[PDB]
């Protein structure tokens, strides 16, 4: 199907950009899954830090 | 005895690609379709810890 001589470059370029983005947002997420592993690790330090003060 | 329509279709035939349309979209998804695999992975693996 005759297209220009530039047409299939633009078409296989913007498919490169979204691949790039959508590569970002999966480095964000896995981050933002990582606090709410710290978060639960310190609380449940603080608990087990409690007892051996009171149990003393 | 210019042949109009034959200067015509040989600046066509030099100015032109040939393309695929559904060779075009199948590669586009093949590659977006890894990438959602591995965030939906990841979701999957948060509900499971």
């Amino acid at each position: 199907m005759p297209v220009l001589l530039g047409i299939p470059l633009l078409l296989r370029f913007l498919g490169f950009l979204l691949v790039t983005l959508f590569g970002y947002l999966l480095t964000f997420l896995k981050k933002g899954f990582g606090k709410i592993a710290i978060a639960i690790s310190l609380f449940l330090a603080l608990i087990i830090g409690l007892n051996s003060i009171l149990v003393g | 005895d210019f042949d109009y329509e034959k200067m015509a279709n040989a600046n066509k035939g030099a100015m032109t690609e040939n393309a695929d349309e559904n060779a075009l979209q199948s590669d586009a998804k093949g590659k977006l379709d890894s990438v959602a695999t591995d965030y939906g992975a990841a979701i999957d693996g948060f509900i499971g810890d």
